[PDB]
């Protein structure tokens, strides 16, 4: 099955360089164009450029906005795509996607990764502090405090709990983020059976479990 | 340098209604050899990567409901949803692939719903947080409408972080969290802690509170 996975994104200092990776499988790689697109959080998609297929000589084109500063390459042995970025600015902070591409005629062959978050900032990386939020139905929560950069991911019971969950958009403040997640379950479930929020902050190699307990 | 522009920037409509949205090209996207318009429409729901709906301006992609219709030729193009559904919440992007690639600024589609009331839960600082020098009280405003809402922090009769969830995908609702962040020692000094929730569903705030001395 067609796979694309972006990686190599995280925090980089302004003026820095950073190369993103995009591994692919499940289709004849060299037959497709490969494209890079970005999206500042809460903003709009911006096409960045592409590298063409084998028959087209693997040639490259770029958005005027990044011609001369970003470089696109592909390793046809690893079926890997790459985006080399230089002189990074706060404005370049975005989720970056790779997507399968081809001549305009075959638009329907588009297939995207889930992206990776690149935060350009001089702020220092900081792991999250996770606190439990105890009170017929009942609401529990988890406070995720004092971490940088985005992102963190919050699950309840490792993903078994998708219903009644409100994970809130992180918020910056003095170069530190703070987000929160509430889950609303029946009274017969908690505190009879455990409710545990699972917090992952990759950029600080952190994984924190937190059980919610009464009193 | 093909430029794309979309209108309007935003759309709010109740379920069942019909909507259109437009996309203008700085030059013709019609290939005189395939006799096709290299203009595609993408839908991006919050938390997801863009997904294709229509290509060649007209032809729908597989699995895409027939309530979605793309049309136009040359430089002016439109997307029509015959009857909007709650799942249709998303930003809608047009994209030219005639020469390089370009996305318009998008069109955000919000949903109008039956004016609904919040659900308030109060949470005092966790043991773990107090033993860390700090202390935060959290308020969960769950599943209301519209977003017009404010929180008053009463202590015994600043340093606040708010965050609205994105509109739900079934109940078309909103949620919010006010995290009154505090120092342990000054949290230790007063008793009653309240979060008055001013909404346009009542001329009297929602009442959730606790006395620190009672914990």
């Amino acid at each position: 099955e067609v796979k694309l996975v972006e990686s190599g994104g995280g925090l980089v200092q302004p003026g820095g360089s950073l190369r993103l990776a995009c591994a692919t499988s499940g289709f004849t790689f060299t037959d497709y164009y490969m494209s890079w697109v970005r999206q500042p959080p809460g903003k709009a998609l911006e096409w960045l450029g592409f590298i063409r297929n084998k028959a087209k000589g693997y040639t490259t084109e770029y958005s005027a906005s990044v011609k001369g500063r970003f470089t696109i390459s592909r390793d046809n042995s690893q079926s890997s795509l790459y985006l080399q970025m230089n002189t990074l600015r706060a404005e370049d902070s975005a989720t970056y996607y790779c997507a399968r591409d081809h001549d305009g005629y075959y638009e329907r062959f588009a297939y995207w990764g889930q992206g990776t978050l690149v935060t350009v900032s001089a702020a220092a990386t900081t792991p999250p502090s996770v606190y439990p939020l105890a009170p017929s139905m009942v609401t529990l929560g988890c406070l995720v405090k004092g971490y940088f950069p985005e992102p963190v991911t919050v699950t309840w019971n490792s993903g078994s709990l998708s219903t009644g969950v409100h994970t809130f958009p992180a918020v910056l403040s003095s170069d530190l983020y703070t987000l929160t997640s509430s889950v609303t379950v029946p009274s017969k479930t908690w505190p009879s059976e455990t409710v545990t929020c699972n917090v992952a902050h990759p950029a600080s190699s952190t994984k924190v479990d937190k059980k919610i307990v009464p009193r | 340098d093909i430029v794309m522009t979309q209108s309007p920037s935003s759309l709010a409509v109740s379920a069942g209604e019909k909507v259109t949205m437009n996309c203008k090209s700085s030059q013709s996207l019609l290939n005189s050899r395939t006799r096709k318009n290299y203009l595609a429409w993408y839908q991006q729901k919050p938390g997801q990567s863009p997904k294709l709906l229509i290509y060649w301006a007209s032809t729908r992609e597989s699995g895409v409901p027939d309530r979605f219709t793309g049309s136009g030729s040359g430089t002016d193009f439109a997307l029509t949803i015959s009857s909007v559904q709650a799942e249709d919440l998303a930003v809608y992007y047009c994209k030219q692939s005639y020469n390089l690639r370009t996305f318009g600024g998008g069109t955000k589609l919000e949903i109008k719903r039956a004016d609904a009331a919040p659900t308030v839960s109060i949470f005092p600082p966790s043991s773990e947080q107090l033993t860390s020098g700090g202390a935060s009280v959290v308020c969960f405003l769950n599943n209301f409408y519209p977003k017009d809402i404010n929180v008053k922090w009463k202590i015994d009769g600043n340093g606040v972080l708010n965050s609205w969830t994105d509109q739900d995908s079934k109940d078309s609702t909103y949620s919010m969290t006010s995290t009154l962040t505090l120092t342990k020692d000054e949290y230790e000094r007063h008793n009653s802690y309240t979060c008055e929730a001013s909404h346009k569903t009542s001329t009297s705030p929602i009442v959730k509170s606790f006395n620190r001395n009672e914990c």
